[PDB]
RNA sequence: UUUUUUUUUUUUU
């Protein structure tokens, strides 16, 4: 439950025609145990 | 579901096409004049008599008609004729025994010019529970009556309160709403001053649209760019809940705003109690964009505040600004990139902007968005 | 007008406006109908 | 007796020993 | 129209103040009849109020001060009970056990003074056997029931087999 | 409509007062108002008055009067079967149950109490009976109507030959 | 925790 108060869920919700932003997240280097995001 | 369902205006005219309105017309106009005028002086008037009196007074008022009135598959007259105020709702016959009154046999006609105005003003003033505002309105009403029939004196003295239960009635609010709509179309009418008492009925329980409009005007962008900048699947349910093909909005001459009063809708989807996340996000953005009407909104509870504030601040900075620095122009597609690539931490400059936007605020009230902003951003 | 589709579902919606202010009306109509 | 309503009877009896 | 019966509790108090003490009964009716020159009381009770004022005026007792001193006589009356009246005015709305007070000056020729009445009527829903209102008249005074009924603005009827039923209020 | 109505009747009359009565007129005045506040059967009001008339004719003394003049007291009792011509139209059904009344009487010179116990009821028998009006022994004189009116009953001295009850305005 | 509501905003330009 500690996550919900740290990592708010931000992303694109409504898209104009065929312009939805895509998450550019594939780099595995963060890289410590620092708080991960999501929910 | 401990909560309640939602209803839509269009879903009312898909069954029956006549808005009923029940009154009594057995007694003449003079008897009702006596009953109302005296009942208020003593302060024991019944509602039914006030309904019937407003019916018997607002019945010779009419006007011309330019254009093509129609709404939710209904029609009202046709260009080149005359219409009344109760040609908008369907009349019928109320049934059951009726109370008695205190009659007078000396009531000049000139004391009708301002009486319906008085009763509508009472309806309006009996809606806000605050002594200051209440007395300001109950003095503005007297001034309005004075400018018409000066030497008018206050009725319903300042002690035991009346006319605050009338909001529970269904025909009285129908009358008030019809009066407001009719005198809102015809604003050059000489008796338009009646609308002083009936303005609270038009956008009632719809304070989720108003915020959307205020944000659209403050931001200065189009509506598509505004609805693009949401960045949360918590207001999107509400946004979809407010925007359906029917329920015709953008037609000023329609029955929507009176969905509450006329009974077309019990719980309006446009409330601030069923769209609390939308209300809070919209008016927090407005507060962070140097708006006046943002420091007096309410702060609904049972909503997780840690999410909305960041999106609101991001949007305010985006509109107000337009590593290589923040990107120029305003579009979410290339803003989420800068936010994500620099992790979720807001920039110090963004928080400086947020604080300087709320640095000075004179009046604040408990459970206001101004209070929240001054509490978290003033840190 | 422009189309804005819900990303998760791809359905169609069209944001209208509150219209809490008044519309405009040019003189022509008044001299064109009556 | 010249008027009306100027008491009637005074039923309580003083005309006794 | 048809005869309708109305049972109700009644309570009455009347006072009249004047000089040159109040000779004969005709002036009683004439003076007290002007208790409602400008009526602001609860309509729908006008028949009951007129009947009640007539009843109270019938049996008013002059005060001992009238006997002892002639400077300012005073006439008083007071009544209370439950009565049932036949009438044909219409249909009466719900009543209430609220008092009503009236106070007026009057001036009939030689006599002048003040009238002060206090009445209370209210419907009864019980199943008791109440008396008629007419029987509450003493019958030991006054003469004829049409004329005096008219003096107050009240038209009645003299049904052969029964008792008096109203017709209307002349006013 | 000359309607002949039959009934059995029983009547018991009692008078108490000071200042013992001398003339029948005062007694008749005292008894005429035996029903100041009537709460009995609505339909039975007129006939009881006729029966009260009978009681008036039958005032009696008792040895109580002979024992002292300072406690006046009168008794009376009558009963039987009779029928009455009347022009009141139609009377409702009547039951056989006793009824009693006690009231104070105040004519000034005379003050006291009057008690009346009456029982008037239908006679469903089919036999003929004599006139109720020609049943007393106090035929008196031609002013019988004056006495009836003094009670408050209007009767006839026309060619009809009887004293049929006429009307109300028994109040005067 | 009657009932809804959520600028102690509003005659109108």
């Amino acid at each position: 439950a500690y996550a919900v108060g740290s990592s708010a869920d931000l992303a694109q919700q409504f898209c104009v025609g065929d312009n939805k932003y895509t998450p550019d997240d594939s780099t595995g280097g963060l890289t410590t145990n620092a708080p991960p995001q999501g929910r | 579901a401990n909560e309640d369902p939602v209803e839509y205006p269009a879903d009312y005219f898909r069954k029956s096409k006549e808005i009923p309105l029940y009154i009594n017309t057995t007694k003449s106009l003079s008897d009702l004049r006596g009953y109302v005028y005296q009942g208020l002086k003593s302060g024991n008037v019944s509602i039914i008599h006030v309904n019937s009196y407003l019916y018997g007074a607002l019945k010779d008022i009419r006007g011309k008609l330019d254009k093509d009135w129609s709404s939710f598959g209904i029609n009202i007259g046709k260009a080149g004729d005359t219409i009344g105020i109760f040609d908008l709702v369907s009349l019928k016959a109320l049934d059951g025994v009726l109370p008695d009154g205190v009659s007078d046999a000396s009531r000049t006609s000139a004391d009708d010019k301002w009486l319906p105005l008085y009763l509508l003003g009472l309806y309006r003033v009996g809606r806000t529970q605050m002594p200051e505002y209440r007395k300001k309105l109950m003095d503005g009403l007297t001034n309005q009556c004075k400018m018409i029939n000066e030497q008018f004196e206050p009725l319903v003295p300042e002690g035991r309160d009346i006319f605050d239960v009338w909001g529970n009635d269904s025909n009285y609010t129908k009358i008030v709403a019809a009066v407001d709509m009719f005198f809102h179309m015809f604003k050059k009418h000489e008796c338009a001053s009646f609308r002083y008492g009936t303005i609270v009925s038009r956008f009632k329980d719809c304070a989720a649209l108003a915020t959307f409009g205020h944000l659209c005007k403050i931001t200065g962008m189009s509506t598509e760019d505004v609805t693009t900048w949401i960045l949360n699947r918590e207001v999107a349910d509400e946004m979809v809940q407010m925007m359906l093909p029917g329920q015709e909005i953008d037609k000023a001459d329609s029955y929507m705003p009176y969905l509450i009063d006329f009974g077309l809708s019990s719980k309006s989807p446009y409330s601030s109690v069923k769209n609390p996340a939308f209300h809070f996000w919209g008016q927090l953005t407005a507060l962070l964009l140097r708006s006046t009407r943002a420091r007096n909104a309410r702060q609904p509870d049972d909503i997780e505040y840690t999410s909305l504030t960041t999106a609101g601040l991001l949007y305010a900075y985006a509109v107000g600004s337009s590593t290589n620095a923040p990107p120029q122009g305003r579009d979410v597609v290339e803003w989420l990139g800068w936010f994500e690539d620099q992790n979720r931490k807001p920039t110090p400059d963004m928080m400086q902007y947020a604080k300087r936007a709320v640095m000075s605020l004179q009046g604040l009230r408990e459970k206001t968005i101004g209070k929240y902003a001054k509490s978290e951003f003033d840190k | 007008s422009v189309t804005v589709k819900r990303i998760i579902d791809n359905t169609v919606i069209v944001p209208k406006l509150p219209a809490n202010e008044d519309p405009v009306e040019y003189p022509a109509d008044y001299f064109r109908k009556s | 007796k010249s008027y009306f309503g100027v008491d009637e009877m005074d039923t309580y009896d003083p005309n006794q020993l | 129209n048809q005869l309708r019966y109305e049972k109700f509790f009644f309570t009455v108090k009347m006072t009249v103040r004047s000089n040159r003490p109040f000779r004969t009964y005709s002036d009683v009716a004439a003076a007290v009849s002007h208790w409602d020159h400008m009526y602001i009381g609860m309509a729908g009770k006008r028949p009951f109020y007129k009947i009640l004022a007539f009843l109270g005026s019938s049996n008013l007792k002059a005060t001992p001060a009238v006997l002892a001193d002639q400077g300012q006589p005073e006439y008083h009356a007071h009544c209370e009970g439950r009565a049932y009246l036949p009438h044909r005015m219409g249909k009466t709305p719900p009543m209430l056990n609220v008092p009503e007070h009236f106070r007026r000056p009057f001036n009939i020729g030689l006599y002048k003074g003040t009238i002060e009445l206090t009445m209370t009527i209210y419907d009864d829903e019980s199943l008791e056997a109440a008396p008629m209102i007419w029987d509450h008249f003493n019958s030991s005074k006054f003469s004829d029931f049409r004329e005096k009924a008219l003096m107050f603005g009240l038209i009645v009827e003299k049904k052969a087999s029964g008792a008096w039923v109203l017709d209307s209020i002349s006013h």
